[PDB]
């Protein structure tokens, strides 16, 4: 999904907003992988 | 130059201050944010 990286807290391990509550609970069971990317406007215009 | 405040014999919302503020990094220990507004606690130390 997009999230901007003033909101990477927001999602940590533990935390009383939102998004964590309401939008995306991740599940800790299993082996993951949280990767904050960035995608900047020269690399996302010939994939569109 | 801080101050500190101690809070006992009061039930608190501490949904108050965090829907106020946007959080940009929390460091916990022993406990977590989202059990830091649920537990009964003797006392509630804050220094800001
Ligand atoms: C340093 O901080 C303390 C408290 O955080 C300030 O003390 C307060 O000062 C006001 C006005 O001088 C008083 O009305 C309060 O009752 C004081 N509170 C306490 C707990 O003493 C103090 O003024 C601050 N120092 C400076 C230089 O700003
Ligand atoms: C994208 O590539 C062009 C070269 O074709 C370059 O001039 C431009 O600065 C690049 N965009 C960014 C954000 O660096
Ligand atoms: C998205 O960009 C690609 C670039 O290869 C283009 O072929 C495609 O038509 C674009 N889609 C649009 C304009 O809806």
């Amino acid at each position: 999904f997009a999230l901007p990286l003033s909101m990477k807290s927001t999602l940590a391990i533990g935390s009383a907003e939102a998004i964590s509550m309401f939008n995306y609970n991740q599940d800790y069971s299993n082996p993951t992988c949280r990767i904050h990317a960035t995608i900047n406007s020269n690399v996302s215009s010939s994939l569109n | 130059n801080y101050s500190r405040r101690v809070f006992t014999n009061c039930n608190y919302n501490l949904t108050k201050l965090l829907s106020l503020v946007e959080v940009d990094e929390f460091v916990c220990d022993k406990t977590t944010p989202e059990s830091l507004a649920t537990g009964c606690y003797s006392s509630l130390v804050v220094d800001w």
